[PDB]
């Protein structure tokens, strides 16, 4: 009885929810409220197509987004919005505006240790996620697919309890919690939060994942990353996952074509236009160099920052932007441990970095691998050679 | 020349009929591994890179799909190969399967190849799967 | 309030159960390795698997995981049973009737490729042949 | 200064200019790879590659010999059909095979999909190749102390040896390496069985138990140690019998 | 690898302990590895004595039968 | 599956004995058809 | 249900294997004169390599 | 409700921990070479005797491969390509190069 | 010493044939 239903009324405050709407294109308004006005109905009267025609005068009165949020705040539903209407916004803006949100990828691991490529019955898991949370709080969930990604996003709203405050009879809300499903992959996404709540809630979405051997979630990175379709870029169920910075042409696979093809446009045969690398320590000694030979040079810092002579497409920025990385390279020179702690910060470090090297300030033929964008956003320690991340 | 020419243009019919059959190696060099042995320039690779491929068939569509790569370089202190970078997604465990293969260290090519063909497998199986049903979807048998 | 606290006891219960469960596995498996199999009764040709999953802890079940996969391999699995329950195989053969008549079938079958294969006299003229 | 390289170009002026991830485009280091690392003891030939380029179709006839039998190596001829562009397998056919692997071939190629067909007959040649490498082993270590003779046509090891207990009756073991090629039905792979049997004086023992034996001694030590300890379970029990 | 100071100690905590653990292992490991040698060299030379003894009697039996053939002829 | 009035658990005990005997006769059956299908796919490759 | 469907298979498979165990059954005694041919044919190869 | 949280996370990190695994596959390993070792002193015994128990007997075909090694050599043998009389043919084919 | 057994059991096999 503690789970929260889809017919709720919870106390909103009005203002928030109108500058809510406001940020909301006119045509999924509409359809959110057709959508609302056959499932749950209004405080409006008439019927659904008669509202249908409605929405129809409006849209061919081509009136403001303003005064269709009054009536829908207003007279549609005056008293207040229903749980299932609050998600639903909510998401919407979230598909509308996905670089508002970040996100923190966590591996499902089990058992032994290897990871559990995690598979969702999106209805079941909805309902025993409900029963599993609503013994301690009072919890709504709502779980949608994303137009364009292959993902299964939840929302997560939980609601607490309540001079001389007259009455309201409330439950508040908190900010909810989201947690990414993508369809087959160990790796799930979920917002940021560290509160207890957080805990809760990921605590039993493991607890209702599993129903055949226990699930623990490990977190493979503490730096948040923005906008879902880029962690699935580094860390979903895709190619370009554990092939990034120079090593991109192998996930895209622009470089080989089929066996069964064309042997006259083979890459062999054809060749490709390179240039001589001076081995010798020639870049801290040096103006109005060849055009052909700095297109070459500039393809070659093209080549080792994104992986592909013309890129994956200003032309600086990379397939995935990163905010924060630190690397800590360690070698060994005559028996003693020397360290080196990189620490980086921008919008997007490996093309900030790119810039940096085609402005000769970084020598593009001594830029590690690590430093190129190889194992993007993965912030560790290099030790003999090798980059092992950081917990 | 144009013998020249002949004889790469049989190498090349040659390298695709290799690579007809899925599992193959190819030479790969990391150019950051690259260094002068300073004698008379020598260039030699420091690291020892090893790069496989997984073309696997798509008997639907009559076509070869897009490979999937796995590169293997050297461990520099105990020369054996170790899971550098792949491109294949993380629903099959190729950090597990590279593990498993030879109680972990990997020396000769036979493990490689047992590697490769240990996830060529997975690639078959979910290829053959999704053929089925789409085969399924294209006789009109089900909506 | 009560609600919760009645959960708690419960997950402190399932808690100690379960902390419980593994020091009793632990010491029944020390227990188990110290008075069953170390003793004389262990087969000479289980004391090479012992020595390296015991004795100094490679050849062992890594060479058969490698093996299973170089040469494709199946063996013949074991009939998985619990607590003791041996296999009943008139139970089964009475619970599969057509398992019986395959076994006359194959008898019949075995019976006619024997005398064919005597007859056709392959065993002879293989060996005046080499 | 500006280079161009080609697939005929020299290593070391290959390693002179690199600065990218592509695989090395000296095509007889790619070939000697293919050659030797990826599929050895296997002798590939093409021999005629034209083409009817008023359809765009390129017609490639290749020999695979699988030599790592030397004695008597299986080979066969395929015929591809290309598209040259846009790249659809219109049609391959199976030009000629040899003999003594035309029955497994003949249930293997029925079926379509012949990157499965090659791999499969690959596979099928190496184990082939192990069991005949592992029955020889065992023949070598079993050669003076047993009888050792290969029948159902060396797909089988007959091991036998005369114990003291009675009036000299004799304990025979066979051990089975049957290989199996997917006609029927759960993949592509050749697959491969063991199994055991063991005989004193005429009387067959149970089957289950044995196999479990079997199972556990493979399981535990792999499969040539495997059969080593099940050989000597199986044919002396004057050594264990302390 | 760990970053915070905390963690460095904990770590290196949890580190000791199970070195301290490995060793004691590692003890037993020996203890029972040495119990195992002795078992196989034993029961090595038991075997030995038993196929020599066999090998004795089987040669007894060849005089003997060696001898009955002489009487038949 | 766990194993321990009176005529309730012995009950109990037989149907969780039987299901153990349909478990190990479904494996059997398992393995068995599948020998005879590898037989009968070598015998329908000679035939054709 | 399981294990009736799985002897039902069996049994079909069992009526393909009677079927073809008709099929091959060829009543025969020719064994004697193949011995003897092939007897013979070892003794004369057996004097033509001594030469 | 944080003592409750925290209590199923230890439940959590201790039943799909590393050591609770490490017991389990432990388990299976003493359990596999307790019935191996017993398995493997009864065949010996059974193979030399005094073994006071059957054992020894082969009546009931419930898991037979006998029957498939007899179907690949009666295949093998009379196979249309290679079998034995294309052999023999072989040879006559080659004896009439020779001679003739 | 298991190759001068089985030689020593043939040998016995041998004589065990051969006689009536």
């Amino acid at each position: 009885e503690l789970r929260l239903e889809d017919n709720y009324v919870p106390t909103s405050d009005t203002l928030v929810v109108f500058k809510q709407l406001m940020k909301l294109p006119v045509t999924v308004l509409y359809d959110l409220t057709l959508s609302w006005f056959a499932k749950f109905g209004g405080s409006f009267d008439g019927d659904i197509y008669l509202l249908t025609e409605t929405l129809d005068l409006l849209i061919e009165k081509g009136v403001r987004r303003n005064v269709i949020v009054n009536r829908i705040l207003y007279v549609y539903w005056p008293d207040g919005l229903n749980v299932f209407q609050l998600a639903e916004i909510d998401c919407h803006l979230m598909i509308s505006k996905p670089e508002k949100f970040k996100w923190l990828p966590s591996k499902a691991l089990r058992g032994d240790g290897k990871p559990y490529v995690v598979k969702l019955q999106p209805a079941k898991f909805i309902e025993n996620l409900q029963t599993d949370l609503a013994k301690i709080y009072h919890c709504h969930v709502y779980m949608f697919k994303h137009p364009s990604l292959p993902v299964l996003i939840t929302r997560i709203q939980l609601f607490d309890s309540n001079l001389d405050k007259f009455q309201g009879k409330p439950l508040i809300s908190r900010r909810p919690y989201y947690v990414a499903f993508p369809l087959n992959s160990p790796i799930i996404f979920h917002s940021v939060d560290k509160d207890i709540y957080a805990r809760l809630v990921l605590q039993s979405i493991s607890r209702t994942i599993s129903e055949r051997e226990t699930i623990i979630f490990k977190p493979v990175q503490k730096i948040p990353v923005k906008s879902i379709h880029n962690i699935m870029t580094l860390l979903g169920p895709s190619r370009f996952a554990e092939s990034m910075g120079p090593w991109e042409c192998y996930a895209s696979a622009n470089f080989e074509r089929s066996p069964l093809h064309d042997y006259k446009k083979h890459q062999g045969l054809t060749g490709k236009k390179v240039m001589v690398r001076e081995f010798d320590d020639s870049f801290l000694n040096d103006g109005k160099e060849e055009p052909e030979i700095r297109r070459l040079r500039l393809e070659k810092n093209m080549i080792k920052f994104k992986g592909s002579a013309n890129g994956v497409m200003s032309r600086y920025s990379s397939l995935v932007p990163i905010e924060k990385v630190g690397f800590t390279l360690k070698n060994e020179i005559n028996s003693r441990i020397i360290t080196i702690k990189l620490k980086f910060n921008g919008n997007d470090i490996f093309g900030g970095l790119h810039e940096l090297c085609d402005k000769n300030l970084i020598n593009i033929d001594k830029v590690p691998g690590w430093l190129a964008g190889e194992n993007g956003s993965f912030s560790g320690t290099i030790m003999n050679g090798d980059f092992q991340r950081e917990q | 020349s144009t013998s020249d020419r002949s004889e790469l243009e049989d190498y090349i019919v040659l390298e695709n009929v290799y690579r007809m059959f899925g599992i193959t190696f190819f030479p790969l060099v990391d150019p950051i591994d690259l260094k002068i042995k300073d004698a008379s320039g020598e260039i030699f690779v420091d690291r020892e890179m090893l790069g496989i491929r997984l073309e696997v068939f798509s008997e639907r569509t009559s076509q070869f799909e897009k490979p999937h790569y796995v590169l293997l370089k050297k461990r520099i202190k105990s020369n054996s190969w170790f899971l550098f970078k792949h491109t294949i997604p993380s629903f099959i465990d190729v950090q597990g399967i590279f593990d498993d293969t030879n109680g972990g260290l990997v020396i000769s090519h036979d493990d490689a190849y047992l590697f490769a063909k240990r996830v060529f497998l997975q690639l078959v199986e979910v290829q053959k799967r999704r053929q089925i049903f789409k085969d399924l979807e294209a006789k009109k048998i089900i909506h | 309030n009560e609600r919760l606290e009645a959960i708690l006891s419960r997950e402190q219960n399932l808690l100690e159960e379960t902390r419980k469960l593994c020091m009793n596995l632990k010491t029944n498996n020390k227990k188990r390795l110290t008075e069953k199999l170390i003793q004389k009764d262990l087969h000479p040709v289980l004391n090479k698997a012992m020595e390296y999953t015991y004795g100094l802890e490679p050849d062992g079940p890594v060479t058969f995981r490698n093996d299973s996969h170089e040469l494709n391999l199946m063996l013949n699995d074991p009939i998985k049973s619990t607590a003791d329950v041996r296999l009943d195989k008139e139970e089964v053969l009475s619970l599969l009737p057509s398992l019986k008549e395959y076994t006359k079938k194959s008898k019949e079958l075995k019976e006619t490729m024997g005398q064919m294969i005597s007859d056709s006299h392959e065993e002879e003229i293989k060996e005046v042949f080499v | 200064r500006v280079e161009r390289i080609n697939g005929l170009t020299n290593l070391q002026k290959e390693l002179v200019t690199k600065y990218d991830t592509l695989p090395l485009l000296n095509m007889n280091l790619r070939l000697s790879y293919l050659r030797d690392h990826t599929y050895p003891h296997l002798q590939v030939s093409v021999q005629s590659r034209d083409r009817v380029h008023n359809d765009g179709i390129e017609v490639l006839v290749v020999n695979y010999k699988f030599c790592r039998n030397t004695m008597n190596p299986f080979e066969i001829q395929f015929k591809m059909f290309y598209k040259f562009e846009d790249s659809t397998l219109l049609k391959w056919e199976i030009l000629r095979i040899s003999t003594n692997v035309r029955l497994k071939a003949k249930q293997l190629l029925a079926t379509r999909n012949f990157q499965k067909c090659l791999l499969s007959l690959y596979e099928f040649d190496k184990i082939k190749s192990k069991k005949t490498g592992i029955f020889q082993n065992l023949i070598n270590l079993l050669k003076r102390k047993t009888r050792c003779y290969l029948m159902n046509n060396s797909d089988s090891l007959i091991v036998e040896r005369v114990i003291r207990e009675g009036r000299l009756t004799t304990i025979k073991l066979q051990i089975n390496f049957i290989i199996t090629m997917p006609g029927e039905r759960n993949c592509f792979l050749p697959m491969s069985k063991i199994s055991i049997a063991l005989w004193k004086g005429g009387e067959r023992f149970n089957q289950i138990d044995l196999d479990e034996i079997c199972y556990g001694l493979i399981k535990e030590y792999g499969v040539k140690t495997g059969l080593k300890e099940i050989c000597n379970v199986c044919l002396f029990p004057d050594m264990y019998a302390r | 690898r760990e970053s915070s100071k905390a963690a460095i100690l904990a770590c290196a905590a949890e580190y000791i302990q199970k070195l301290k653990e490995t060793d004691e292992a590692n003890i037993e490991k020996w203890t029972l590895q040495k119990l195992l040698s002795e078992q196989n060299a034993s029961q090595l030379a038991s075997a030995n004595e038993k196929l020599q003894e066999e090998l004795g009697n089987a040669y007894k039996e060849i005089e003997y039968m060696k001898r009955v053939l002489r009487k038949e002829g | 599956l766990p194993q321990m009035d009176l005529k309730v658990l012995s009950e109990y005990s037989n149907l969780r004995k039987d299901l153990i005997l349909k478990c190990q006769a479904l494996q059997i059956g398992e393995s068995k058809l599948s020998d005879i299908l590898s037989q009968t796919n070598s015998i329908n490759s000679l035939t054709t | 249900q399981r294990l009736q469907i799985l002897d039902d298979a069996i049994q079909e498979k069992t009526s393909e294997l009677a079927e073809f165990e008709n099929m091959v059954r060829s009543p025969s005694a020719g064994d004697n004169a193949i011995p003897g041919l092939l007897q013979i044919i070892q003794s004369y190869i057996n004097l033509l390599e001594e030469n | 409700n944080q003592q409750i949280i925290s209590v199923r996370n230890e439940i959590q990190e201790l039943k799909a921990g590393k050591d609770w695994h490490d017991l389990q596959n432990e388990q299976a390993k003493l359990n596999d070479k307790v019935k191996l070792n017993k398995r493997l002193n009864d065949l010996t015994s059974t193979l030399l005797g005094k073994y006071e128990g059957s054992q020894d007997s082969e009546d009931d075909s419930i898991r037979d491969d006998s029957n498939i090694l007899d179907i690949a050599h009666f295949v093998d043998l009379m196979d249309p390509y290679n079998g034995l009389l294309k052999k023999i043919n072989k040879i006559n084919e080659n004896l009439s190069n020779e001679l003739q």
